[PDB]
RNA sequence: AUUAAACCUUGUACCUUUUGCAUAAUGAACUAACUAGAAAACUUCUAACUAAAAGAAUUACAGCUAGAAACCCCGAAACCAAAC
């Protein structure tokens, strides 16, 4: 293979920005809090795996169920192949 | 709007006449006069510890650390912690100033 | 990404042979070892 | 007029009562003005840096959520690639987060990096200040505030360390390794103290719960 | 190996044993970084053992510059003009001073 | 946790007995758990190995 | 285009040492070079050898007449080795 | 090795496969890129707390909690549904 001919110009990253500097602060709620609210309660992203975690089948599966009346027809025909696929490998083989 | 005074250094030197300031101190703190048994003196109070530690600390210029503040139960302590040394000169400050041979270069370029 | 320079260091040994041994990775590497 | 603090709860008759100098940022020069007593099962706990290492990956894993995802061959119209997104969440045990909480504290205290104050009230609200106070009382480069709680803390003290990155202003229940481990030195007001060790304290006989405390 | 690769005869600088032995090395140059875990071995060196070698061989050169340097580096030099460079990234003091010495010798 | 009783003599009937005051003067002090009982745990691993363990 | 700061600085360098071997550079004096200092050399030099010399007379062996013409341009814009050199 | 490129001396291509053997047998014009190991039921190890341990649903006459620790790729003849 063959490499670049040019150098990439410098860049300059500050590592005390308000996200890195602020990064992991409440993460003492519960404790802190009197347990009120529970750290888990702090995860944003899908809806299906907020304070949850499982292997693929059940991350797919759960993932089905939240939204399933909210996903698209030909989406949800390729997720139940899709599931069959997991399904076989995990509890089969 | 309040201007910063000048930072001083961190390096403290015991006195040569350590005790006389040491006890010229205590006889300052309230009146004490030196007792037989100075150095077992306890400081426990904290009226008492405040006046003697910050008397000690502003003439002496040592100050007792954070970590080291309740080791400080009897004068003896404070007379010990006093007489270490403190410099503040670092490795290559030490070695700048080491008459430095002819076929020696120092170049700090930090 | 240093695979090239996992080249050379057989290149390198193998910059006297003759014929497509001296340019071909595949023959330059086993002729490096027997030589050795 | 030394201020003179003792620990609420009771401390061990065979541990010595912890103890740190007493500050206030009201003036440059009020670097001590009292002696104050810390618990010793809160601030003279071991120096365990593993568990404050598992806090640390934990703070930063528990959060770890990747959206990478590329088809494979079938999908095409990779045989090993990333699917979908994919999160690392775990929960370490109420009493390790709060040992790995205490264990923090002591290190700071026992490496002059802690700073217990009385209030964090400023006599101007200028940024240039607070950096001006810390050069003078040779803090680090980098400065944790810490308050009781977030709705009463003092407006002079919002201006000054919201305009400066490297100080940062943070609740009492804000409180966490990361940002303590990231931060120099760290600077607590006395009701927070108590605040924290109230919390740290109450570990003591972890009642198993079969239902949140509250 | 030997067919690719070059040979000499034994041979001496100028005769430099018959009337009295000179020490070929001429120059030693190194680089440390004040913050770096990798220069700490040659870092604590210069504090103990670089004032000896001095002492013990004041005909060789040395030049010691830290400043920032991702690696520190210990340059030698020759009386015919060979010169030997040596890396010195996270390396003990007592590495470091066996590998002087052999320079020197 | 409830803090035990102050009992007018001991053992108690049980048997239990707070640590003796005064504490002894050895480097080494060994403190109650937080039920107020010795840290002294029987332990056995790998199916063969007894063990006691002071914490 | 490969990513990677490294592999393009790596190349950089590949590129330097095939320009080195094609064009070897012209020689220069050590004196020019970095790290000269001619007082310290010449206490090596004479501790090197084992020997006595006087440093103002072996920097003035060491000067010749060619050396002092160039500082002279340069001043215009000290004894010579021959005195030495007979005897 | 050598003063010397060739001469003198030594030496039955490589991978896979057969068996720990090939003068068997497969596969390779060469260059660049691309191209195949994934799961925690139990145990050991690493720690927290302990007759209790887990932030609800779990186990216990030293247990209990947490962490770490694991098992590939390509390739048929076929078979069926719905269009054309």
């Amino acid at each position: 293979a063959f490499v670049r001919l040019t150098l990439p110009p410098p860049k300059v990253v500050d590592r005390w920005n308000e996200k890195r500097a602020l990064f992991g602060v409440y993460d003492n709620i519960g404790i802190l809090g009197n347990f009120e609210k529970h750290p888990k309660e702090l995860i944003k992203g899908p809806v299906w795996l907020r304070g949850w975690r499982g292997n693929e089948l059940q991350r797919c599966v759960r993932k089905k169920k939240f939204v399933g009346n909210r996903m698209f027809i030909e989406d949800l025909h390729n997720l139940n192949k899709r599931i069959s696929y997991l399904y076989k490998h995990f509890n089969r083989h | 709007v309040l201007v910063c005074p000048p930072l001083r250094s961190r390096a403290y030197t015991p006195p040569s006449d350590l005790q006389s300031r040491l006890e010229s101190h205590i006889k300052e703190v309230l009146g004490s006069s030196l007792p037989n048994n100075w150095q077992d003196i306890s400081l426990d109070d904290g009226h008492m510890k405040f006046r003697l530690l910050a008397g000690l600390a502003d003439g002496l210029g040592h100050a007792v650390p954070n970590s080291r503040l309740h080791q400080m139960c009897r004068v003896r302590d404070v007379l010990d912690f006093y007489n270490v040394p403190v410099q503040d000169k670092s490795k290559f400050d030490e070695l700048v100033a080491s008459n430095l041979p002819p076929n020696l270069k120092i170049s700090w370029s930090y | 990404t240093d695979r090239y320079w996992r080249v050379q260091e057989v290149l390198k040994h193998a910059q006297h042979f003759r014929g497509r041994k001296n340019r071909c990775y595949r023959l330059a590497v086993r002729a490096v070892t027997r030589a050795f | 007029d030394p201020v003179l603090r003792k620990c609420e709860l009771r401390i061990p008759v065979h541990r010595r009562p912890v103890q740190a100098w007493v500050e206030s940022l009201r003036g440059f020069e009020q670097e001590r003005i009292g002696l104050a007593e810390l618990h010793p099962d809160v601030f003279a706990t071991a120096p365990r840096l593993d568990i404050v290492h598992q806090v640390a990956i934990w703070q930063r894993n528990f959060r770890r959520i990747s959206y990478a995802n590329t088809k494979t061959r079938a999908e095409v119209s990779v045989a090993h690639g990333p699917r979908g997104p994919t999160s690392y969440y775990y929960m370490l045990p109420m009493k390790v987060r709060a040992l790995g909480l205490k264990v923090a504290l002591t290190v700071k205290l026992m490496q002059d990096d802690l700073h217990i104050v009385d209030s964090l009230e400023l006599p101007t609200a200028d940024p240039q200040y607070l950096t001006e106070l810390a050069q003078y009382r040779h803090w680090g480069s980098s400065v944790l505030l810490v308050d009781l709680t977030h709705e009463e803390m003092p407006k002079n003290v919002v201006a000054a360390t919201s305009g400066l990155n490297s100080f940062n202003l943070i609740p009492a229940v804000g409180l966490n390794v990361y940002s303590m481990l990231k931060h120099q030195t760290l600077v607590l007001t006395l009701p927070s103290v108590a605040f924290l060790e109230d919390k740290l304290l109450w570990q003591d006989s972890r009642y198993t719960p079969l239902y949140p405390f509250r | 190996t030997g067919r690719g690769t070059s040979s000499r005869f034994l041979t001496s600088v100028l005769h430099n044993g018959l009337g009295r032995y000179v020490q070929q090395l001429q120059r030693l140059s190194l680089s440390l970084s004040r913050d770096a875990p990798s220069s700490r071995g040659a870092r604590e060196f210069v504090e103990r053992e670089v004032t000896d070698f001095a002492r013990r061989n004041p005909g060789v050169v040395v030049y010691v510059n830290p400043r920032p340097c991702a690696m520190p580096r210990i340059v030698a030099e020759y009386l015919n003009g060979a010169v030997r460079e040596e890396n010195v990234n996270s390396k003990s003091v007592e590495e470091i001073k066996s590998l002087v010495q052999k320079l020197a010798d | 946790i409830p803090e035990p009783p102050k009992h007018k003599h001991y053992p108690t009937p049980s048997g239990w007995q707070p640590p003796r005051d005064p504490l002894p003067s050895l480097p080494y002090f060994v403190r109650r758990s937080r039920m107020h009982n010795i840290p002294v745990y029987k332990e056995i691993t790998h199916g063969n190995r007894q063990m006691t363990l002071i914490r | 285009v490969k990513k990677g700061f490294r592999a393009a600085f790596r190349f950089q360098k590949e590129l330097e040492r095939w320009r080195l071997l094609r064009c070897p550079p012209p020689p220069v004096r050590r004196s020019e070079k970095p790290n000269w200092d001619y007082h310290a050399e010449v206490q090596a030099f004479g501790s090197r050898l084992q020997e006595t010399f006087s440093l103002d007379l072996l920097k003035t062996a060491f000067i010749n007449s060619c050396y002092i013409k160039s500082e002279e341009a340069k001043r215009q814009s000290l004894k010579d080795n021959q005195e030495l050199f007979e005897q």
